[PDB]
């Protein structure tokens, strides 16, 4: 039983966002789906939950009036809509399963989805520029420059290459835009012969770009 | 409301205890979540000392009055994380979380930063921009500063530098970016990124040559 969540979003203050949580097995059965958020660098806060089998939901009073959770038991999908958005709603939003109350009185929240980053900002969206960082071992990388908002993801060779990869936390520039880099450490003997490609994804700008990184 | 100590330390291989307190714990059992940087929380203990599948038996829980405790024996570097307690509220309607406890596992070796400095790419120069990229990783403890030089002269303008962030191996990462015109980049003999860590300096240089 795994939970899959919709992708990162950006919304302007005053608007609304809908975030999805999908059950891998196609069904929620008996269970509740809970929504828990985490503002950057802060703790966890429960927002509400639903039992899709009956559609019954309860909400944190911190949000009552601008949160609504619904579900489609037929597609095993649950959605949380947060409206009248404010900057302080910028957070990663998780879904997490709880089991039936009376049958599992002492159980908790598990499993958790991977989280959905939602940024609430009136600043303009900006897709990144991607540049190759050309190379015992050698380091090579990709520069992901001047974008907004978070997040960006980087994979290497379409995810085939994971060992030796380090994707750094973004810098928030004084300009208000972000930049990050991803580097992989590889055997220098491989530089002539092995193709290395970074795959950069920035959902808010609908950016999906590959860059081959060659020796100069 | 649930309260926890903001932080607790433990020596490598030893036993650490994280406490949780609140009136709702009179009604329900606390549950405990482990969260590492950039990751979703993971349930480790619930109910009367129950462990979910795949959680090692080094983790255990107990409860008493309006308190609960998470105990980790034989602490490993890998146990370093934030630990949250949670429970149903006294009403039994909603969920409440404690503020989290930052667990530090001590005894980690001093480690110098690995520094990698990249010059501007051909592609970026062609687009009439120039960014030097200084990438700093695997240092401990997590305190560095970064500075730049043109030839042997300090350069403070056009610099954007992160504060250190904890890596998954409990060492730290940081980065710095220096923006130049192509003309500036071409003008000097070299540029340097200089990283200061624990009274030591790591300087890497690049040259348009």
């Amino acid at each position: 039983v795994q939970l899959q969540q919709s992708g990162a979003e950006v919304k302007k203050p005053g608007s609304s966002v809908r975030v999805s949580c999908k059950a891998s097995g196609g069904t929620f059965n008996n269970n509740a789906i809970n929504w828990v958020r985490q503002a950057p660098g802060q703790g966890l806060e429960w927002m509400g939950g639903i039992i899709p089998m009956f559609g019954t939901a309860k909400y944190s009073q911190n949000f009552q009036g601008r949160v609504a959770i619904t579900a489609d038991e037929s597609t095993g999908t649950a959605s949380m809509e947060l409206s009248s958005l404010r900057s302080e709603d910028t957070a990663v939003y998780y879904c997490a399963r709880s089991r039936d109350l009376l049958l599992f009185p002492h159980h908790a929240l598990s499993p958790w989805g991977r989280g959905t980053m939602v940024t609430v900002s009136s600043a303009s969206t900006k897709g990144p520029s991607v540049f190759p960082l050309a190379p015992g071992t050698a380091a090579l990388g990709c520069l992901v420059k001047d974008y907004f908002p978070e997040p960006v993801t980087v994979s290497w060779n379409s995810g085939a290459l994971t060992s030796g990869v380090h994707t750094f936390p973004a810098v928030l520039q004084s300009s208000g835009l972000y930049s990050l880099s991803s580097v992989v450490t590889v055997p220098s003997s491989s530089l002539g012969t092995q193709t290395y490609i970074c795959n950069v994804n920035h959902k808010p700008s609908n950016t999906k770009v590959d860059k081959k990184v060659e020796p100069k | 409301e649930l309260t926890q100590d903001p932080a607790v330390s433990v020596a490598l291989g030893q036993t650490v205890r994280v406490t949780c307190q609140g009136d709702s714990l009179r009604s329900y059992y606390a549950s405990w979540y482990q969260q590492k940087p950039g990751q979703a929380p993971v349930l480790v203990i619930y109910g009367k000392n129950n462990r979910p599948s795949g959680i090692p038996d080094r983790f255990s829980g107990s409860s008493s009055g309006n308190t609960a405790s998470l105990t980790i024996t034989g602490a490993q570097a890998e146990d370093e994380a934030d630990y949250y307690c949670s429970s149903r509220d006294s009403s039994g309607n909603h969920w409440v979380f404690g503020g989290g406890t930052e667990l530090t596992v001590l005894g980690q070796p001093k480690a110098a930063p690995s520094v990698t400095l990249f010059p501007p790419s051909s592609e970026e120069l062609q687009a009439n921009k120039a960014t030097l990229v200084c990438l700093i990783s695997d240092f401990y403890p997590g305190a560095v500063t970064v500075a730049w030089k043109a030839d042997s002269s300090p350069v403070k303008a056009g610099v954007e530098t992160t504060t250190p962030s904890k890596q998954s191996n409990n060492k730290y990462a940081a980065s710095s970016y220096l923006s130049l015109t192509p003309e500036q980049w071409k003008s000097h003999r070299s540029y340097s990124c200089q990283v200061t860590h624990e009274g030591s300096t790591v300087e890497k240089t690049v040259a348009p040559t």
